[PDB]
């Protein structure tokens, strides 16, 4: 009894108002850089519950919840190093923006 | 006065529910509550403006932090609407209004009415099939049955 | 349908051993007093000041009547009021036994005796050479005195002795061995009540009286079969005056501990179900080590006890509809009250503390302690209404000596185990003496209810008779 | 405001004074979805397609499992009305009954809901076709004379 | 300095929709197993104020506003670390079924 | 599988309906009492994208979408060690209150 | 809402018999029991095809193991069903039906009969004796006096 | 009915593992033709606490 | 009309005898305490787990206040605590009462002292 019950789905609002990100996009950059390029867009690699990591295209597509999704199903996006988390709407806005998600690239650091 | 937590606040003390006169203060749960009340019972009155009006206005309650501040009523209407608003909060605490109350919010309705009904009254124009008699100018101009609707 | 709630004493299920137990008020006085529409109000403990540091914590406390002042056992340290008075050895608590000549302090098996002009002697036998009789003396349990001698009890045995009247310091010349043989019971504690040395054994307990003797080797005391009383203390604290007699905690040999005052030669129990469940939810070691001790101030005729994890307080003169148990507590979480060996002096209370090395005087205008925030609980007893609902909700509160507009968290269970959302009133507010603790809209109850009023503030708290337009 | 069927339900429920917010017990939210039926069987029976009172309300669907989250989409003004209904329909459910002051909101409410209703559909019926044009229309010149209907 | 203020009581929204599961039911299980079997359950703890844990019934409730609601109100939940998800919605259908929560921690080189 | 991403900016609505607090307040306190009075009371920092920790007013402001802003653009906000909330909507009722809650950041597993 | 089962328990939730307000759980004989009441009360109202009708159908209780699940009823009527199963199941827990749920009911079973009322309103054809007037087709194709039925 | 031998037993649910708001409640028992007696009768592993029992003699 | 039903005692006839006997509760014991809307709630007998084994059905029991612990007597061995101390004769039960210098046990007519030193 040492942890508290918490949804860990990660699930993605607009920042100024109440409202799912429908169809937006996330792209996933190296750090301290602007993922937009496609050059600043690291692999970002899908984690089934078996646990067989397999590689999808960058410009990740959100669902009309919020939750990432890819062929009509909820996945989860990991990544082998720190990444830039950048969020846009489906309009195209630069909703939120993150220099670095995690604050220390795992990837280098592993040393 | 000039504010929907006057109007509001006046409908508590009304229903003794809350007021400086029993030593009770104002539940911010109880203010939203019948702010949102009075919001409800307003729009039902104005029924997108076919029925009667008061120039009340309903502020939106999504960009401000609560719907209630200011409220665009006149002056005459004020102790109608806070007796009304506080007759329909009446058994949100299981109280009764007194019948003072309901009397007074049947009067205060009746006289918001009154001049809406009055400017309402106007007259149908004569009916299309209708002529002018010989008596008339347009008789000349060639007008003679009265113009339709 | 105004229906008024007590808040007396709080009811609940427990959720281990599915049986209903009493909540018992925390931090809380009730007091028979008829107060406005109720027959009477909880009041918050007296809080508690630093008077002055000590050395080490409190072991003992003892009202010397020979000199008028308080001697109190810190630590290592013995203490006269403010002055140190001489060195204790030992780390657990001390009983001591005042007397006309001498203070003495029963520490480490042995009986020392701190003489008032300052030379310290201990409790030894006469010497081979004197020609008076010679003892096994064993080792010091408990002590107490009574016509200017000292009885104490020898540890593991149930044999007392007493000093001689010329010498203190030895025991008597000729009689002074005896033993509480009605039973094979090794004394646990022993005392004096009236001008009886009672000897508290491990399943029975006994009343010696003067025999008056005057020839050498009579034995001075003599038993008194007509005032037995067939139960035990527990520990070698567990006893105390009480009510012109001693309480005490049942030991396990007659059955499962229980909180009981002697009266007439015979125990009768003043323990709840729920007390005397928490008391056995303790172990045989744990339990032992409990001290309970007297306090009493204003109209309350206190009898708390010191249990490892629980300070149990009976209230005497709150007794008047049964038996009113209060647990006291110190800190937010379940920590145990830090006040021990509570005495009156002078003119206020001065208390012990169990933690830290300080004396602390009972200060009636705040409830905080050594200047610390503190809990007071109050629990509704569980009542079936089917459909119903509740809007009123008022308690009277005694408004105005707070710091800071203080509020309770009020809260109110549906299973009577655990509770739903704690809704935050204001209680008192600083120098306004007119404030009604109010809400409204409390709302529907299912199968049942009971509120849990928590109140978290550094000044006294009086809540007075609870009403719920139950309509 | 009220823009969820739960805003309504739960808000109906505050009216009767059950669960109202700033309240010590709250009922179950299975209680709360069934009353969130409870309201769309009462809206359904109101409706009766085309003919019964149109309020605007929007029915839910499976594609939006959770009904208490659909917006009501009910007129801004008819909020009121199934407001203070549907407390009188939830009332015996808690064996509670309904205050006089709110049969009376209901009432009113249900009244207003259907006026409009009302005045767009009187629509006199068109002459019968025996009934003729007489000779001062000039389409009598035109041979239609008898009126027609339907 | 090490601790984020959070919102303390979980979102449970639907994973094809912006909305709460109004009475919906999560069951928690044992690491990469079904939690629906109740053998397959593991304990599941509320903290109330008092601080105690009083176990309850597996198939928690969740309200119209997402958080976890007991026969009353408002608690918080509490698990061991290993728990596993599993939503399902009034109607029966399912939401999540997350095996393991602690590897969605936003940092998986620290387990 | 090293890094997964995940929204941080906690969301935070109301109890009852899942409407987002606009414009109310968080207050942060010692573990089980009043987190309004200034003696109960907790600091709580600002940590940036360059990990410039930083002390903030008191009371905490939500935007319209459930999230703490500071001068207008939003924030991450960290307390020293454990704490109790009490959540206030717009007018000044609590939305929640809860004594103990602790959530440990994951990122800067550097330091 | 679309089966038997539902239907029922609401019934026995409106009468406030059993359901998650009360913390009570339907007995399976009340299940049975009621279902089978309104089975008759369906079949009663029915009439046939003369009376009253729904779209519900009659599942038969012979070949399925119970005859609740699934019912045919309009999506309009289901209040005015349920409310009158909790009426006409009242008496069997020698409870009385609140004064609410005989209104809705009453105006449930009222709202159901409406549409077929209009549509069975109609118009007897005219009399065999009444004939054509000079005015028709008729009068030259020889049809003239109208035809009978 | 004649206060020595029992009729049909009914299964009721009495305690549910880790719920603390179950009610033991049975509608419907019957008529009081002339006596009536019940028998509560629990076999299991796990302590019951049963509590002032009430019927509605209608 | 809402009538209450007590329980702490129920009435029946006793079908060879034709008399009123009370049907006492089985394995409950009434506890005077004022629960809800009743002055008394039943409550089931504690169960038993076995603490350790022992030689022999039990014969006698008693708490020795000599040495603080309770010796008991199963089947032919005298027990304390849950040492065997000593080897008592005979199957019927035994009346034991305990003295300070030796805890004894009068077994097949005979007052059998087991001293404390063996």
């Amino acid at each position: 009894a040492n942890v508290v019950v918490s949804n860990p789905r990660p699930i993605f609002t607009e920042s100024r108002s109440f409202k799912a990100v429908a169809n937006g996009k996330i792209y996933i950059g190296q750090i301290d850089t602007d993922p937009v390029n496609p050059a600043n867009q690291i692999p970002v690699y899908i984690e089934n519950e078996d646990g067989s990591h397999v590689q999808i295209t960058q410009p990740l597509i959100i669902n009309a919840a919020g939750k990432i999704v890819y062929n009509g199903q909820l996945v989860k996006i990991v990544t082998v190093q720190g990444h830039s988390m950048a969020i846009y709407d489906a309009n195209g806005s630069q909703v939120d923006y993150i220099a670095n998600v995690l604050k220390y690239d795992p990837d280098q650091y592993s040393i | 006065i000039k504010t929907k937590g006057d109007l509001v606040r006046a409908a508590l003390r009304k229903l003794g529910v809350a007021s400086d006169a029993t030593l009770t203060d104002v539940e911010p749960q109880s203010m939203q509550d019948a702010v949102d009340d009075l919001e409800a019972m307003m729009a039902e009155w104005y029924q997108d403006g076919k029925g009667i009006i008061t120039g009340y206005v309903f502020s939106d309650d999504e960009n401000p932090p609560a719907e209630g501040d200011d409220h665009g009523l006149r002056s005459s209407a004020v102790s109608a609407v806070f007796h009304n608003l506080a007759c329909r909060i009446a058994p949100d605490y299981a109280l009764e209004a007194t019948a003072k109350i309901i009397a007074t919010a049947k009067y205060g309705k009746e006289l918001l009415y009154k001049q809406t009904a009055i400017s309402r009254a106007k007259r149908a124009p004569y009916p299309s099939r209708m002529p002018t008699g010989s008596g008339n100018s347009f008789a000349n101009l060639n007008e003679w049955h009265y113009f339709p609707g | 349908p105004i229906q008024q709630l007590p808040m007396m004493k709080g009811m609940g299920k427990d959720f281990k051993n599915a049986d209903y137990i009493d909540y018992l008020p925390v931090n809380m006085l009730a007091t028979p007093k008829e107060i406005l529409n109720s027959s009477g109000y909880l009041r918050s403990f007296p809080g508690i000041t630093k008077r002055y540091d000590m050395n080490g914590v409190s072991r003992g406390v003892e009202y010397n009547t020979a000199q008028n002042a308080v001697y109190r056992v810190c630590g290592g340290k013995l203490y006269k009021g403010e002055s140190e008075v001489g060195d204790v050895a030992g780390s657990g608590r001390v009983s001591m036994a005042h007397g006309r000549t001498s203070q003495a302090v029963g520490v480490n098996g042995q009986l020392v005796e701190y003489r008032y002009d300052g030379t310290v002697k201990t409790v030894s036998n006469w010497p081979a050479d004197s020609g008076f009789t010679q003892y096994e003396l064993g080792s010091v349990r408990d002590i107490t005195r009574l016509r200017g001698r000292y009885a104490w009890s020898k540890d593991g045995t149930d044999s007392w002795f007493i000093t001689d009247l010329e010498d203190e310091s030895h025991p008597d010349r000729y009689s002074a061995q005896y033993r509480a043989e009605s039973q094979p019971d090794g004394i646990i504690g022993i005392g004096t009540w009236r001008d009886f040395i009672v000897c508290f054994g491990s399943s029975t307990i006994e009343y010696f009286s003067l025999t008056g003797a005057t020839t050498a080797g009579a034995a001075l005391y003599v038993a008194q079969p007509s005032l037995m009383v067939q139960k035990s203390i527990a520990g070698t604290y567990c006893k105390t005056p009480f009510a012109d007699s001693y309480a005490f905690i049942s030991h396990p040999a007659t059955g499962a501990p229980s909180v009981y005052i002697i009266g007439s030669g015979q125990a009768s129990p003043i323990a709840t179900a729920s007390i005397e469940k928490i008391i056995r939810s303790y172990t045989a070691e744990e339990m032992a080590t409990g001290v309970m001790e007297t306090l009493r101030f204003d109209s309350h005729e206190l009898l708390i006890i010191h249990l490892p994890r629980h300070v149990l307080v009976y209230d005497a003169s709150s007794s008047q509809n049964g038996p009113q148990w209060c647990v006291l507590k110190t800190g937010l979480y379940d920590d145990v009250y830090r006040g021990v060996d509570f005495m009156y002096e002078g003119n206020q209370i001065t208390c012990g503390d169990k933690s830290e090395a300080v004396v602390g005087q009972l200060q009636f205008d705040i409830s905080s302690q050594y200047d610390k925030q503190q809990e007071h609980l109050l629990f509704t007893p569980l009542f079936k209404a089917d459909n119903a609902r509740c809007f009123d909700l008022e308690v009277e509160s005694s408004t105005g000596v707070a710091q800071y507009a203080d509020r309770l968290f009020l809260s109110a269970t549906t299973d009577g185990i655990n509770y739903g959302r704690e809704q935050m009133i204001e209680q008192n507010e600083p120098f306004v003496y007119d404030k009604r603790v109010l809400w409204k809209r409390v709302g529907r109850i299912r199968r049942l209810i009971g509120f849990k009023l928590r109140v978290i503030t550094k000044s006294p708290v009086t809540l007075s008779g609870c009403q719920i337009r139950l309509e």
